[PDB]
């Protein structure tokens, strides 16, 4: 059936923030693209320069 | 005369009532000389530990398959003795088990439904028949692709915890299904305090009480293990299933992102906001004419052949989303085209379809609300979510809160720079890769 | 024949006798439930011990 | 007991075809989709009889016979 | 010939425009002035009075 | 309690009826003698169109005005049709009736019925076409009715893929302009006063004042039609004549179809208390289903079986089934069964009218046959004065009448009608 597809693990590959199937997201989740989008930030602010 | 909100008013009050054992019995009295009576069970399958995943739903199999005090056929020839139908369903949180009937047998039914509730005989030979019935009927609905995409939605949002798993299971587990552990979910998951008994129609509420008072006492009333059965939240995951299968003609794409869940009150707003997309398929009468843009932009550049939008409730959690059938040529079109009207509900949007979205909203939840089974629906999941029956007069009080600030602030909040979860099934060669998406959920222009 | 509990509103609608009440294709036997192939299976772990707090003794 | 396709119990959408202008705000239940099937080929118009010289012959009497051939077109007799 | 563009439904986009589109120019302003490095407004900087 | 039910009979022939539900919505719906019932050869498949035709631009309302106005009060206008009479409902918020019944009178009595929008409609017609032919009921319900009647009946609820491309605005103006003639008309409204509906239907309905044209008279044919399609399951429908709506035989035949099975009533059920089910089941060991068929028209009804079985086993079904029909015909039935068949009735006609949309499409169908409404009460006694003796007859008015079988599916051991 379909019903047997499943998604097997991603624990090895996922961030710290979200390794718990237990607790909620949406409570990291603002600080995860904040970390990303800081990446991007101050890689534009050093190509602009 | 009378206005709308008088006429809301004059909606008679659901009555409700309690047991000694903890059952909710809750009832709405028409003017109607048929009536809705029903169980609604706070047992579906996010309850399992993936070892007995189709055990509810093999319930709702064997349930009307005999009892002890009425063995066999004969429980359903009493069925068909009065006229009366017997229906039922079972999902990833609740479970019912609603009878149909005139009001003159009103006893016996509620009767009928206890038997249901506490003597549901199990014997072997129905287990065989019921487990080739239930293989039977998952490769059946595997035809359906909506509910493929629905299940793959569900797997791929919810990944690790039991929101996840489909209501009716794998199929090792519907071949390897004792009796032993149905007994089991049986005891932990049919207790007396997670029960509503709710009629709807012409009912009276002390004769169903009495009636509850009789067949309906001492149900379970103990834990059997001083064990309480609790739901731990489900994290949800942005994430992307893609099932690849050139031979089918259509493509069937869901996009979702996390709702806030059954009693958070922006669901209402949500709404509002699934009003103001709507639902389109090849069927409808209205051309380019119609009120929707993304209905009036798939019909002139013949992009989709339906598609419907969907926020779907769990404790405190959900899906808030999209599902489109179309072909493969036109399958990143038409995501390009959803993304833009949610970011325009984030960015610009108006009053007047605001107002629209209000005015669609106040007639689907009145139009829902007519017969008496929708209304015992409505009783059994208003008592089993938000602990009570939340009034259409309350509903129309709430609908009527919501401006443009606040609606484009709700979506700003949940769609708006966010993750989604993607189901996709048949030739989606052309949907597109989740950076894509990923980047088409924000705008450059805000 | 009457209400069928689904079109992804949690809602019973409208449904045939056909499609409500007999959910099941009239097919004799189910046919298969063909299995998953795979490079390698993950793995899978939980972690919730944490640690306690520190002092004297 | 009026209203025939109320009468007939489980073969009410059956005997009657119901459609919309306005789309409801409910909903309907199986939307349904026309999949992109086959299209018949395109064949050269045939000379119509519209006198009654024309007609003569034109009526069958005897079995049907199909021929095929390789480098020779298909051809029928009746 | 813009008589369509007046009316309630445009008033309220370009109210809703207004804020998005300030703070665009405000980002336009501070990129031509840094690009350029304009001596009416770096000298009013406090920590960039060091090059003039 | 809310207020009776009110009629009133206009001097123009038109019957109006108004119950104030003070139901916070409010359905209204005009129902037309204008089925497929008068279409002649020449002007097959009008019905549709027109049926589809219900937001093209009228007389001081476009398809732009209406789609857009309908669309942003929330309400909704559908159009349903059965083989004789047609039904144009709109329904709303009750601070939108007045536009609504504007919107719905406007469809209903003057379109313009431009050139270019149906020759935008027809491909819908077709789509339309192909999504109601997707299942296998229609189809062969749609057969049997070609198979049944020589005229006036087997005009199809679609139109044919010959007529597509063919029907112009001049047919569709004749049709409106000889059928939605204001003797044949059935105004009806829950949730408004009577004032309302009474006031525009005198300020507004006076544009057609005759009979129209009628006179159908459908005959009996019968025979038989097979459509090899491939399909592992066998479809069936074995079919007799039958008496029309409107007497006791009706009442008879709904009880006979009700004691013979009519329908499941559990989810998953076994169905334990239809003869037809009991025969085959005792017969047979495959997945199946046997129902009772029963379309009975203003002239004509058509009863009898439908079968859905493997392809293999058809025939043994079809067999099974017709020979316990002719055993309930030679008196094999007890009178415990009638009154289960009694009650299934009264409850499935109690529970067709639960809903507003099915009460209000009972209120417009008794007002256009009788001009009145009977109770359900009346309803349930006349189910009550039926004997055994006429559920009796009418097994025997359908065994010992001639056949119209329609039959789709892998048909090599279907039989054929002489070995029925």
């Amino acid at each position: 059936s379909h019903t047997d597809v499943k998604v097997p693990d991603f624990s090895d590959y996922r961030r710290a923030e979200v390794l718990d199937s237990t607790k909620s997201s949406k409570e990291s989740s603002e600080a995860r693209k904040g970390f990303s989008y800081l990446v991007t930030a101050t890689t534009t602010v050093g190509v602009a320069y | 005369t009378a206005t709308f909100a008088q006429a809301l008013q004059s909606v008679p009050e659901t009555q409700v009532s309690i047991l000694d054992n903890g059952l909710r019995v809750a009832s709405e009295q028409s003017s109607h000389a048929t009536c809705t009576v029903g169980v609604w069970i706070d047992a579906g399958s996010r309850y399992e530990t993936e070892k007995n995943n189709g055990a509810g739903y093999f319930l709702e199999h064997l349930a009307f398959k005999g009892t002890k005090n009425r063995p066999g056929n004969a429980l359903e020839k009493e069925v068909e003795s009065i006229g009366a139908h017997l229906n039922a369903y079972s999902t990833r949180e609740h479970t019912a088990y609603l009878i149909k009937a005139l009001s003159k047998d009103l006893p016996k039914v509620v009767e009928l439904l206890a038997d249901i509730v506490q003597n549901s005989s199990l014997e072997d030979s129905q287990i065989e028949k019921e487990r080739d019935v239930i293989l039977r009927e998952m490769q059946e609905n595997d035809a359906s692709m909506q509910n493929v995409v629905f299940d793959y939605l569900h797997a791929t949002a919810f990944q690790g915890t039991p929101l996840a798993q489909a209501v009716e299971g794998p199929s090792e587990n519907v071949r390897r299904l004792s009796r032993t552990d149905l007994t089991d979910y049986l005891n932990r998951h049919y207790k007396a305090p997670r029960m509503v008994l709710a009629a709807a129609g012409g009912v009276e509420h002390q004769q169903l009480l009495d009636l509850a008072q009789k067949h309906l006492s001492s149900v379970s009333r103990v834990y059997e293990e001083d064990a309480v059965p609790g739901l731990t939240p489900c994290r949800f995951t942005g994430s992307e299933i893609r099932h690849r299968d050139d031979a089918l003609p259509l493509a069937h794409v869901a996009i979702a992102v996390e709702g806030p869940g059954w009693a958070n009150p922006d669901n209402v707003t949500l709404q509002v906001a699934n009003a103001i997309i709507g639902h389109y398929d090849c069927t409808y009468g209205g051309g380019v004419h119609l009120s929707s843009p993304l209905a009036s932009v798939a019909v002139a550049n013949k992009l989709c052949q339906s598609f419907q939008t969907f926020n779907i409730s769990y404790s405190d959690t959900g899906l808030l989303g999209a599902h489109f059938v179309c072909d493969a040529m036109s399958i990143d079109d038409m995501v390009f085209f959803l993304q833009g009207q949610w970011m325009r509900l984030c960015t610009s949007a108006t009053e007047s379809e605001v107002t629209r979205g209000k005015n669609i909203l106040r007639n689907a939840l009145v139009s829902h609300l007519d017969g008496t089974t929708p209304v015992c629906e409505d009783i059994g999941r208003s008592l089993l979510t938000y602990g009570r029956r939340i009034p259409l007069a309350e509903w129309e009080s709430r609908i009527q809160e919501v401006d443009a600030q606040m609606l484009r602030d709700i979506c700003s909040k949940y769609f708006y720079d966010q993750c989604p979860a993607v189901a996709g099934y048949g030739p989606i060669e052309q949907l597109p890769d989740y950076n894509r998406i990923r980047s088409g959920m924000f705008w450059l222009r805000f | 024949m009457y209400y069928k509990f689904s079109s992804f509103t949690q809602k019973l609608a409208g449904a045939w006798a056909s499609e409500a009440y007999t959910p099941q294709g009239l097919k004799p036997v189910s046919t298969e439930a063909p299995p998953i192939i795979f490079a390698t299976p993950t793995k899978l772990t939980s972690s919730v011990t944490a640690y306690d707090y520190s002092g004297k003794n | 007991m009026l209203s025939v396709a109320a009468r007939s119990g489980p073969f009410a959408p059956v005997l009657s075809a119901t459609s919309r202008g306005v789309a409801g705000a409910l909903r309907p239940l199986l939307q349904g989709a026309v999949p992109a099937a086959s299209e018949p080929p395109v064949l050269d118009v045939k000379r119509p009889f519209l006198c009654r010289e024309s007609l003569s012959g034109q009526a069958a009497a005897r079995p049907l016979v199909a021929t095929v051939g390789l480098n020779v077109p298909a051809s029928v007799r009746f | 010939m813009l008589s369509r563009f007046l009316g309630p439904r445009y008033r309220e986009l370009a109210r809703n425009w207004i804020p998005t589109a300030g703070m665009w120019g405000t980002v336009g302003a501070v990129g031509l002035v840094w690009a350029t490095d304009w001596r009416l407004i770096l000298d009013w900087v406090p920590y960039i009075n060091g090059k003039f | 309690q809310p207020q009776d039910l009110e009629f009133t009979k206009l001097p123009n022939g038109l019957v109006i009826a108004s119950l104030e539900n003070y139901a916070p919505l409010s359905r209204i719906g005009l129902f037309v003698k204008a089925g497929s019932r008068y279409e002649d050869s020449n002007n097959l498949g009008t019905s549709h169109l027109l049926r589809l035709a219900s937001s093209l631009t009228t007389k001081g309302a476009s398809s732009f005005k209406i789609t857009r106005g309908i669309e942003a009060v929330g309400g909704k206008l559908s159009v349903t049709a059965t083989r004789e009479n047609m039904a144009y409902t709109v329904e709303g918020i009750r601070s939108d009736i007045e536009i609504l019944m504007e919107f719905l009178l406007n469809v209903t009595t003057a379109p313009e019925f431009r050139r270019w929008e149906v020759a935008a409609l027809r491909s819908q017609l077709k789509i339309d076409k192909a999504v109601a032919f997707q299942n296998s009921q229609t189809r062969i319900i749609e057969n049997l009715h070609d198979v049944a009647y020589k005229n006036a009946l087997a005009n199809p609820l679609y139109c044919p893929d010959y007529r597509m491309g063919k029907i112009t605005s001049e047919e569709l103006h004749y049709f409106v302009q000889n059928h939605f003639t204001s003797a044949r008309m059935a105004l009806v409204g829950l949730g408004v006063s009577h004032s309302v509906l009474k006031q525009v239907a005198e300020q507004f309905l006076n544009m057609r004042g005759g009979l129209g044209l009628a006179g159908a008279k459908a005959k009996y044919r019968g025979g038989e039609i097979r459509e090899q399609n491939g399909d592992n399951l066998v479809h069936a429908a074995i079919v007799a004549e039958s008496a029309a709506i409107g007497n006791a035989e009706a009442n008879a035949f709904s009880v006979l179809q009700h004691l013979l099975g009519a329908g499941p009533h559990i989810k998953r059920g076994n169905n334990t208390t239809s003869l037809l089910s009991q025969s085959v089941a005792k017969g047979s060991h495959q997945p199946f289903d046997v129902s009772a068929f029963n379309a009975s028209y203003s002239d004509s009804g058509l009863f009898g079986i439908y079968t859905i079985s493997q392809a293999a086993a058809a025939g043994e079904v079809i067999n099974a089934a017709y020979n316990q029909v002719k055993a309930v015909a030679q008196g094999n039935l007890s009178s415990a069964d009638v009154q289960a068949a009694k009650n299934k009735l009264k409850a499935g006609y109690l529970m067709s009218v639960e809903t507003s949309e099915g009460f209000l499409s009972e209120i417009g169908s008794q007002a256009l046959a009788a001009g009145s409404y009977m109770p359900p009460s009346t309803v349930l006694q006349q189910i009550d004065s039926v004997a055994d003796a006429d559920v009796v007859k009418a097994a025997k008015k359908f065994v010992s009448g001639k056949k119209s079988m329609a039959a789709s599916g892998n048909l090599g051991h279907t039989p054929f009608l002489d070995e029925l």
